[PDB]
């Protein structure tokens, strides 16, 4: 078994975290 | 005698066919076994060089 | 032996033909583009044997055939085999008959408009479908993604396309169409491993080559320290075992045939890479838009399947672009075969009935419709 | 025998996540 | 004894002729290729005595006769001796008369055009068959195996030719001929012999050395150590009783005559053997072919019936063939018989009713009508 | 024996080797690329005999040799026999020892990389050549014909490279390798001269053949109306006069052979023929550099002497070819030593002194260092 389970929570991990770095980011630099 | 050595002959050699075939069969399932063995040892080795972050 | 007139959808492309019904999320089966023929003189009698293969068929026997590939970078002239492509799609894969269905074809908003003439014509004439829709690559690209915003980075075997579009509408002027392809990376690798001492010339040697390329490639995030390792030790080599049992090693040339991606005048083309593309399709648009496309570079296609690929562009986009603003690329699992994917989105929507060319309106007007009715 | 590799990146991916959320928050909360 | 109007089949080579009728899976009648004539003056008279003699005739008579083959190395040089042995088989054995039965001949791919025009011309003007074909020996090898695919090692009396052939085509720019056979084998050992102290040199002399040959000789697994053994120890020889007699006793001899099969330099000969053109035909097909190939290399004619031969050649392929693929040969009972057995099946299909020559066709065109019709 | 501590060219490949000094107009010592090997026991004593003989002696006495090629498909695969090629050339033909004389090798574009080092490591390791350089024979071809621009068709023994020039400057991803050389055509004729009776297959027939191919064949501008007449009368037939007083008659096979190029699928290749790898040379090249390639079709090397091969050429282009547009092709009586005498002119060139690699760089890099400083 390739890691089917790593490349998916992968993608929802790589995903999520960017996106809530995205956030914590504009969160502040919004001012 | 001859009957018998022929008996022998034949029959070892229908035998001997049928343990080749095993043999065939034999070396595709092992093929298979080295194959998938291969396909999931490299496909693992693969799969976590590539996905390391995470 | 479906139970709904449920529209077929597929991508015939110079690579792979995928294909499955709308409304699922998948192609039901994915296989070559290929129609094969016999090079060789037949000596025994009662053989069977075709005067061509299709498929898997092409493939299966290949050993003596040479294979064609009826799509050209994105357009059909082979139109003959491709009827027989499809057959062998519908009646021997998905075991549907375009006469009971409405059928869904895609191509590059830049592909010459023959394509589309010339897959509408077969489609209504010689499998009597119902009804027919070419849509838009780049469109259903971004469906199976989830944007309305972003840039199409369809980067497969035929043309990367590099279009704009924002809030569902296209951005023309801004399309960079560009001739460097998975297609030329078969290609190339083919000399680059004539340079290490196996060469490859023949079509069995070019499905050789494709697999290793598909299965030891990637492109890397930094080209340059890749290859100064990988030149210098056997630790970043990895070996390929051919169809004949001969094992190939393979250093540098693992990543230096897919970084022509990036680096184009390895293959001689006049082109900064697709990440320059990238760039210059967002540039030229217009202040307001930028922001959003910057932050939604979408990959669609083969080789955006590489390692390193996603973030060797988003690195180069970055660089290339101001600061303050956000850069990212949006490459999801459901890579190379999401543009099928977004087939099965256009073809369901209730909003896309009325856009298909019924079979009345074809042969009132004949294939020529297709340029006025889709898009 | 978890490989070291996905253990310790999902969870640290993880963690950039939930401290990002919460950044997020808190910024947004500040802003 | 045949109840219906079949073809007749007929294999001819330098050894011996199998014939029989189309649709059974042995041949009716098996004579050797040889005529023979007298070489004394007769004294008492009133006691028949032949001009010349043929084939069983040839050899129970052959105590005051030289005998002579009309074939060598694959090709007819006597057309006379040819009808004669024919006439004798198909009237006196077979009990039938060709003019109403078409007749299968056959050769291997690269055997000199002028034995496929000599075959067709005797058939035609002294038989007055009314039809006839020349098929492909490789092609009658592969039906009596069960197999499509595979290559022919056609180890024969004249040559062996090697001609590999991928589902039911022809692969002809790999066959690599062989000036090496079993006639030749015959001389080594009747110079070996001579060593001994047992010289054989005139006709009844070279009779006997082909009838040790073929009843003494083994090709011997393991060729060093076998005469290791054989070259210290009585235990291994083995005695033959001549026709007056007399007993000659044969050690390591008795595998150093086929060992040439697997060193033709023994008999002076530029090439590695049997074992090395096996591969190099392989070598040299498609690199989607060798797979199937080298599964299923078929040993077909004679000096196949060496019971060291299996093994050997399987070792020797073996060591010089590709990791991973299974590489296998085929030694099947239809040995020495394959292409008789070959031919009735291929003369019996419907598939081949088409491909007959006509004695019109025949007529208007001459004997190179062969050349255009049969392959 | 030489005045000048020139470089010498030598143009060594599969077939023969083409050796002189560098700033005169023609090679001084014209070797085959042969070492040859004793196949017999001895039985005289005091006889001298070698254990290997090269180049002029290797065919003289040959009648008990057998002849090997270091040099296969454009590479060397036996370096030591190049060696003893070299030594002989250098030291008993030439008259020079490479120390003093730097030396210019040759190899195609593509070429495996393993080729040019192993080249560089022997001329510095073990004749201590002062300084290297391996040119690429496109170059050496255009020099001698008095262009920058063209086409170079190196049609030799091994392979036939099909690789444009544009200004001086490689145009590498138009270079269309093709497996398809001189040593091919030989192959050809053995096993159609074996269809006509005359069987070739050791070492004195092999080079027989090739003899037989050199004066006889050629390729006129219409196969198949040169065949009607070749196949139905013996006024297109040709006789050769084997060694030993015998001879040979050829008719189409005198045709049939060359006409591979053309025809490929003659000996199992999959290809359209030296005609369409000429074409894609020219047309995988930009459009305002077609017209330039058109105008300077170049033949060099071997099989450029078939008769009919010049205009054969420039039929078969212009038929694939756009209307209007001029195609000319280029050559000169200096066929085929047109790459020795670029090779004088560039290793001559004191444009191109620095170009060489000295004994030192060579030492601190290794051979590897070819293929950084030639190109
Ligand atoms: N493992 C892989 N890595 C990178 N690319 C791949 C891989 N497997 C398949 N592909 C490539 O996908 C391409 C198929 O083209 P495709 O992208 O599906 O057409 P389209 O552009 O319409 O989406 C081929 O060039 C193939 O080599
Ligand atoms: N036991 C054996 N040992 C050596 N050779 C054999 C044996 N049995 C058969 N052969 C050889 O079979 C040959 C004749 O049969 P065959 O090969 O079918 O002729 P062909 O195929 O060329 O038409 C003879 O050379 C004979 O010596
Ligand atoms: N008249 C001719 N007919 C056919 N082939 C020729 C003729 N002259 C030369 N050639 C072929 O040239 C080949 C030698 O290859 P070559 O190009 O000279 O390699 P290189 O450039 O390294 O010397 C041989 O196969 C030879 O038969």
């Amino acid at each position: 078994a390739s890691m089917d389970a790593i490349k998916k929570k992968m993608q929802m991990l790589k995903l999520d975290k960017e996106n809530a770095l995205d956030r914590a980011e504009q969160a502040e630099a919004d001012k | 005698k001859l009957k018998e050595a022929e008996t022998r002959a034949e029959f070892a050699e229908r035998s001997v066919t049928k343990l080749e075939k095993s043999i065939d069969d034999l070396e595709d399932e092992l093929y298979a076994q080295k194959l998938k063995y291969k396909a999931i040892s490299e496909e693992l080795d693969h799969a976590l060089n590539d996905m390391t972050s995470i | 032996d479906e139970d709904e007139t449920t529209a077929l959808v597929c991508d015939n492309g110079s690579g792979l033909v995928k294909a499955g019904f709308a409304g699922d999320d998948a192609p039901r089966a994915v296989f070559p583009s290929i129609v094969g023929r016999p090079r060789h003189q037949g000596v025994m009698v009662g053989m069977g044997q075709k005067d061509s293969y299709v498929g898997d068929e092409a493939q299966s026997k290949r050993g003596i055939l040479t294979l064609k590939y009826p799509i050209e970078h994105g357009i059909i002239t082979n139109w003959d085999d491709m009827e027989k492509i499809w057959h062998h799609t519908f009646y021997n894969e998905l075991r549907v008959a375009p006469e009971e269905h409405p059928t869904l074809l895609t191509e590059a908003p830049l592909n010459p408009k023959a394509n589309r003439e010339k897959m509408t014509q077969i489609m209504f004439e010689t499998f009597n479908v119902p009804a027919m829709y070419v849509a838009i690559q780049a469109v259903l690209s971004l469906y199976a993604s989830g944007r309305t915003t972003g840039i199409v980075l369809d980067s497969g075997d035929g043309v990367t396309h590099n279009v704009p579009i924002y809030e569902g509408y296209a951005l023309p002027h801004a399309i960079m169409r560009l001739d460097l392809a998975g297609r030329d990376l078969t290609d190339y690798l083919m000399k680059i491993l004539t340079e290490r001492g196996y060469s490859f010339v023949t079509t069995a040697e070019r499905e050789i080559v494709r697999d290793i390329k598909e299965k030891l490639c990637y492109v890397a995030l930094d080209f340059e320290n890749e290859m100064a390792t990988a030149a210098s030790s056997s630790s970043l080599e990895k070996s390929y075992e051919l169809p004949d049992g001969q094992v190939i090693t393979i250093g540098n040339e693992r990543f230096r045939c897919p970084e022509t991606l990036f680096q184009p005048s390895f293959i001689g083309m006049e082109s900064a890479g697709i990440h320059e593309t990238t760039y210059n399709s967002i540039m030229k648009c217009d202040i307001d838009i930028r922001k959003d496309l910057y932050a939604n570079n979408v990959m669609s296609g083969g080789t955006t399947m590489y390692p390193g690929i996603a973030d060797r562009m988003q690195k180069e986009i970055t660089a290339l672009a101001p600061s303050t603003m956000k850069i990212k690329i949006i490459a999801p699992p459901e890579r190379k075969y999401s543009v099928w994917i977004g087939g099965s989105i256009l073809a369901s929507l209730s909003t896309f009935q009325q856009m298909w060319i019924t079979k009345q309106e074809y042969d009132e007007a004949g294939p020529s419709i297709v340029h006025r009715k889709c898009f």
